[PDB]
């Protein structure tokens, strides 16, 4: 169990970079598709039905992936924000390995029971000849104090991983896909059929894809 | 010879008990001497133990390694690491510190010894000069 | 009237732009072994498979799309 977020910043970047890339491919796409709608190469009834087709599914489902890969950026934003919240720990270079800091727990009670056994014989000689000549006994609990103080934070930080390391993101990209998925299914049960088929024909017309791929895009500009 | 006797003979009954309360004072300086050597070589054992067992093993805590562990959270472990590094080398010094005190101590109760030896001698030659004439006297 | 060149190279358009866009490159974690990073790649290995899935379709509805207007030039004719 290891992190570092020079690595998480720069798959961020590369994740931003590859993102633009899509956008831009995913808007090519929208203006072929959108050139068929607006050209007469193609008139009549099977023509009413491929505009429908295409306005209502086929550019919302470019339109959703593009939704996708905002939703998939903001999620990334986001896991950084809860690990940042649940460890404390505002690095931008931060490097914390679960197993490095247990190798460090390993070696407190070797120190915590030198300290105590050595207090102990001091103490006892200083007793000894206290008669003779009094001399006082350094307080032990000024090195015990402090250290498990940062036994502490080994502790605490160790737990906060391994805590962080189980958290659930949504299921807002995992049903947006469905929806994609669904869709595109749909439309392949259609392809065999005629554009005017009168199952096929109230699907194409039907705007609520289009009312739902809308709708993520509006919440997404706010 | 009645009064001349018994002078010189109360003189050395004077320097006899003097012989022997100087004696028993230092019997009693070298007890402390004792015990003195006794508390300088323990101390001195916890002292090696203190340095070997605890100021040298903090570096097995310290993490200094970059490459595993960065960012705030070291940060605030690195600052708890130098209190109690900083602590655990307070700590040796005085043990250090009272040990220099046993070491002048010991010192100071060596040189009390020879002077209780010394003041020994003297009543003892003081004793045997006035029991001389305390004995021609009669 | 119905010209079939120009539709059939409008279709052809629409299924090389679909099909010109690429994968969603992993992400690559050397170092990092968090699970909530990690997980990241399932996320971009469905999305791919979404996208795969709507090329598939959109090659099948270019054929589709270009029998329709050959069918409308039959009919027309007669």
């Amino acid at each position: 169990m290891k992190i570092d977020m020079t690595e998480v910043n720069n798959q961020k970047t590369a994740l931003a970079n590859s993102i633009s890339n899509l956008n831009g491919q995913i808007d090519t796409a929208k203006n072929s598709l959108t050139n068929l709608t607006s050209s007469s190469s193609l008139t009549g009834d099977v023509k009413t039905a491929i505009d429908a087709k295409i306005n209502n599914y086929q550019v919302p489902l470019l339109t959703n992936f593009t939704n996708a890969l905002t939703t998939l950026s903001a999620q990334y934003d986001k896991t950084i924000e809860q690990f940042q919240s649940t460890v404390s720990e505002n690095a931008a270079d931060a490097v914390i390995d679960t197993d490095y800091l247990q190798g460090l727990l390993d070696n407190y009670s070797g120190i915590e029971t030198s300290i105590s056994t050595i207090n102990t014989e001091t103490s006892t000689i200083y007793s000894s000849i206290s008669d003779i000549i009094s001399l006082t006994n350094p307080d032990s609990s000024t090195i015990t104090t402090p250290l498990a103080a940062a036994k502490t934070i080994l502790t605490d930080t160790k737990t906060n991983m391994e805590s962080f390391n189980g958290w659930t993101r949504g299921t807002e990209l995992a049903d947006l896909l469905l929806s994609q998925t669904q869709t595109i299914e749909t439309l392949i049960g259609y392809a065999s059929s005629g554009y005017t088929a009168a199952d096929a024909k109230s699907f194409y017309n039907n705007n609520e894809f289009l009312q739902g791929v809308n709708k993520i895009a509006e919440a997404i500009a706010n | 010879s009645e009064t001349s006797a018994s002078y010189y003979q109360d003189l050395a009954n004077k320097e006899s008990a003097n012989y022997n309360n100087a004696i028993s004072q230092k019997a009693a300086i070298d007890a402390q001497i004792s015990r003195l050597e006794t508390a300088k070589t323990n101390l001195s054992t916890q002292i090696n133990n203190f340095q070997t067992d605890i100021v040298d093993k903090m570096s097995d805590i310290e993490g200094e390694d970059s490459s595993q562990f960065k960012g705030d959270r070291k940060t605030k472990y690195a600052e708890q690491y130098t209190s109690t590094k900083s602590a655990a080398t307070t700590n040796k010094t005085s043990h250090d510190t009272n040990l220099t005190s046993i070491t002048n101590k010991i010192t100071e109760l060596q040189t009390q010894s020879t002077s209780l030896q010394s003041a020994a001698d003297t009543a003892y030659s003081n004793m045997l000069s006035y029991q001389a004439s305390a004995n021609a006297a009669n | 009237g119905t010209d079939y060149s120009a539709w059939s190279e409008l279709t052809s358009s629409v299924n090389t732009s679909v099909s010109g866009i690429v994968d969603l490159a992993s992400l690559t974690f050397t170092t990092t072994t968090m699970t909530p990073f990690t997980s990241f790649n399932e996320d971009i290995s469905s999305f791919n498979t979404a996208v795969a899935k709507l090329q598939s379709f959109t090659s099948t509805d270019v054929t589709h799309m270009n029998q329709a207007a050959e069918n409308k030039v039959t009919d027309d004719s007669n």
